[PDB]
């Protein structure tokens, strides 16, 4: 899962 | 432009790194954590998901449940089993087991979990934080009750911070000094 944070 | 939120439908910025948000792995959109209702810690944990499991938004989504939030949940729950498992299996701590919701041993917050009770990483660390600290608390002049105490608290830390590297057990309102 792909996430600003990551 | 084309950068809209679709569930709030609000402008966001391409740079804007700072903002909480996950992109569907279909057609590679943005979404706010918010606007899917999720809480900081659901982000993180999403954050820390496997590479295998990817966000898609609603569109995206073929069939509901979306499995980004079954998997999300199931995420949560086998994460904090992880850690108790460990802790209830481990040498050091069999003198926290039972007590001799609010759980007073670990065989109580392990009820707590297999009910369902536990539904963020703070209440359950919270929770085992402060079995721990009153054990602390009360392993006057004795070790391995003192001994064995740091050497679970350590652990408690140590597992946590391999689980949940986002999260600060050290931080917990209920640790004493
Ligand atoms: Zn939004
Ligand atoms: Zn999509």
């Amino acid at each position: 899962a792909r996430t600003k944070q990551t | 432009s084309g950068n809209f939120c679709p569930l709030c439908d609000k402008c966001y910025d391409d740079d804007d790194y700072e903002s909480k948000m996950m992109q569907c792995g279909k057609c590679d959109r943005w979404v706010h954590s918010k606007c899917e209702n999720l809480s900081d810690e659901m982000y993180e944990i999403l954050s820390n998901l496997p590479e295998s499991v990817a966000y898609t938004c609603v569109n995206c989504t073929e069939r509901h449940p979306a499995e980004w939030r079954l998997a999300l949940e199931k995420e949560l729950q086998i994460s904090l089993k992880q850690v108790l498992t460990a802790l209830l299996n481990s040498r050091t701590t069999s003198h926290l087991l039972r007590y001799r919701q609010q759980p007073l041993d670990l065989e109580g917050v392990k009820r707590k979990m297999d009910q369902g009770n536990y539904t963020s990483v703070l209440e359950f660390s919270d929770d085992i934080v402060k079995i721990i600290q009153a054990a602390i608390n009360s392993d006057g002049g004795q070790p391995e009750i003192k001994k064995a105490n740091s050497m679970v608290k350590s652990f408690f830390i140590r597992q946590m911070e391999r689980v949940f590297p986002w999260f600060s057990v050290k931080k917990s309102r209920f640790w004493e000094p």
